[PDB]
RNA sequence: GGGGAGUGAAAUAGAACCUGAAACCGUGUACGUACAAGCAGUAGGAGCAGGCUGUCCUGUGACUGCGUACCUUUUGUAU
RNA sequence: ACUCCGAAUACCAGUAAGUACUAUCCGGGAGACACACGGCGGGUGCUAACGUCCGUCGUGGAGAGGGAAACAACCCAGAC
RNA sequence: UAACGGGGCUAAGUAGUAAACCGAAGCUGCGGCAAUACUAGUAUUGGGUAGGGGAGCGUUCUGUAAGCGGUUGAAGGUGU
């Protein structure tokens, strides 16, 4: 028997085409560049995921640094201090804590110094 | 503009084929030489391209005997 | 008030009140779940800190729902070798309401 | 019963189709490999 | 959850006033580029100027080491052909004093939109006056 | 050529006539955009506008990080 | 392309512990037989070449990630 | 400019000592999937071109089917 490949043909071409919404130009409108363009932002999106991990933690490092320096500590002794005092709060929260608390910050920053 | 070299003979993969120690069955070739640079000993027959082998089970021994100091090989009733 | 507690493999700095997703937890829907594992509590100035644990650190929470979370896309794409590959994933997670904090 | 009967495991194995894409492993050369005289049509090797 | 975001709206961004003199230009403009940031407060946040407008005054008076008075040299090209200029430190600061500690600040902030916008913030002065006492700058010993 | 009227179950079934995709071209609306440098996305993210009722949904996307299409052929291609 | 001498290594074999689905054999199916750079030993070349030809090990090929500004082939390290 | 990546540096250079920290898709933690062994759990394993092997999705057509659904709206199209 025969097949004609035309609903099946414009289903994928669909799929595709509705993934590249809102690019520019031939990159949300023509199969052969949008689908090129899903692909790259596929490979963009897998290599972001984990290189989110990595700038989050660079801004966490940046800001607790800058809150242990307002507290009269360097980024680099407060973390060793705190390990001393075995104090085990990631720097995600630390950060957090830095901005929304920061006394309790401080109050880390004057246990982390003890430690050293 | 040329070479009057060339040429070359294909290796004759000689050598010792079973060392010190070896079990050998009788016939087993031992060394392929040219001339005796080993000597055949106790158990060790020499062909005429002077190829040592076992001529009985044992094992394969290197020594230096005689007034020349000749390296023989032997097989050892082992 | 709040709390910082271990859960997953991730700390979650939490206020009564506050439902937050999870990395999935064996226990079933509406059950209280105990957070052992305690950091640091804050009540206005006050506050404990863990070394590591904060020594009565309990955190009660209700479990709310066990999830999916959103699909990702896992896109793998050697250009010029002929080689592509593509892979779904959602994460499951549990949504937990926190009901009291311990100091 | 017509809607019911079914082939032993093993008994039926789909062909190998190439050239319908990457995901199959057999898109492009379809198992030839890259160029010379066996990659071609009618390219075959007397034995 | 989510790290805290420093808003544009809500950012505050707070005067100071730094004396340059006897200060070398590239220590002195390290510190005033990590505040025009904001590198120094908690909000720090990358995508966003919470930064801290300076006021340099006796910017002619910032001090440089070894013989890199006679021998740094600022370049310019026109983009006419051959159309390099050269000036040397102790010349730029006789011709614009205020451009030598710029140049180096600019240098040291990031490129792009947002980086031209903290450089804004830098408010450099060749005498000991500036025109910003309504902005009630707090004296910085940076 | 059209608008009414009328016909018809239907007239975006009106003869350029079943369905009526895509490329492509328009009008309208929301958001962005005239100091800003590059595969045009991605991870993040303010603001604005619609819903629903702000640790929601939708659209847009200032600003930041990262980032030289695809195929083929090759030792090796952003080339 | 000399040797009165003469290593390290490597190889051959045996004995032995521990670790490992290893080795081998017989069948079905291949693909490949343009390699590259780097280290080490060399020939060739100018102890020139991102040169050329071998030996051997690594990486690339067919390998992402971090470093080396950017940089297949270097350093670190193997991406369900 | 153009032989520090730039700014700039007289230490932010070079050598060293001490104690820190940053830093990867490495390792760990937490959740999940798969292959292969074993006895559902363990244990190991899951980069990949040529290529081999395994398991599927969907399409048209035949039976099942004079069944089942359909003008109280099929296919197709377009959204969610």
């Amino acid at each position: 028997p025969r097949v004609k490949r035309g609903v099946q043909a414009r289903a994928r071409h669909k799929k595709v085409l509705k993934q590249a919404k809102g690019y520019y130009g031939a990159r949300s409108r023509v199969y052969r560049v949008a689908f090129q363009a899903v692909t790259k932002a596929g490979q963009y999106a897998y290599r972001d995921r984990r290189a989110k991990k990595r700038q989050f933690r660079q801004l966490w490092i940046a800001r607790i640094n800058a809150a242990s320096r307002q507290n009269g500590l360097s980024y680099s002794r407060f973390i060793n201090g705190l390990k001393k005092a075995s104090i085990e709060i990631d720097r995600k929260i630390l950060a957090d804590i830095a901005v929304f608390d920061k006394a309790a910050f401080a109050v880390l920053v004057e246990k982390a110094k003890a430690a050293l | 503009g040329s070479t009057r070299n060339g040429r070359d003979s294909e290796s004759k993969r000689l050598g010792v084929k079973r060392f010190g120690g070896e079990s050998v069955l009788a016939g087993n070739i031992i060394v392929r030489q040219r001339g005796t640079k080993f000597h055949a000993g106790n158990n060790v027959g020499i062909g005429k391209d002077h190829t040592l082998f076992a001529l009985t089970e044992g094992k394969v021994k290197f020594e230096v005997k005689g007034p020349k100091n000749r390296k023989f090989v032997s097989i050892e009733a082992e | 008030m709040y709390a910082v507690f271990q859960s997953g493999g991730k700390q979650h700095r939490v206020s009564e009140g506050q439902t937050l997703r999870l990395e999935k937890l064996d226990v079933e829907t509406g059950a209280t779940v105990e957070f052992d594992k305690v950091l640091l509590v804050a009540n206005g100035e006050d506050i404990k800190v863990g070394a590591p644990l904060v020594e009565g650190g309990k955190i009660v929470a209700e479990v709310v729902q066990h999830g999916r979370g959103d699909k990702v896309k896992i896109v793998k794409f050697r250009r010029r070798k002929h080689s592509r590959k593509q892979q779904g994933h959602r994460q499951w997670f549990t949504e937990v309401k926190i009901t009291g904090i311990n100091a | 019963r017509l809607n019911t009967l079914a082939p032993a495991a093993g008994a039926k194995t789909s062909a190998k189709r190439v050239g319908r894409g990457i995901g199959s492993g057999l898109g492009k050369t379809g198992g030839r490999g890259h160029k010379g005289q066996k990659s071609r049509s009618g390219g075959s090797v007397r034995p | 959850m989510k790290t805290f975001v420093a808003k544009p709206e809500t950012v505050k961004r707070d005067w100071y006033v730094v004396d340059a003199e006897g200060k070398t230009l590239g220590r002195l403009a390290s510190e005033i580029a990590s505040r025009l940031r904001g590198k120094h407060k908690a909000e720090y946040t990358p995508h966003v100027d919470a930064g801290d407008y300076i006021i340099v005054i006796n910017a002619e008076k910032v001090a440089v080491t070894g013989n890199k008075a006679k021998d740094k040299v600022y370049y310019r090209h026109s983009e006419f052909p051959g159309g390099l200029k050269s000036i040397t430190f102790e010349k730029l600061i006789d011709r614009k004093p205020e451009m030598v500690l710029e140049l180096a600040v600019k240098g040291m902030l990031p490129r792009g939109p947002l980086g031209r916008a903290m450089y804004r913030k830098l408010k450099v002065y060749a005498g000991a006056e500036h025109n910003h006492v309504a902005q009630q700058p707090q004296v910085l010993d940076i």
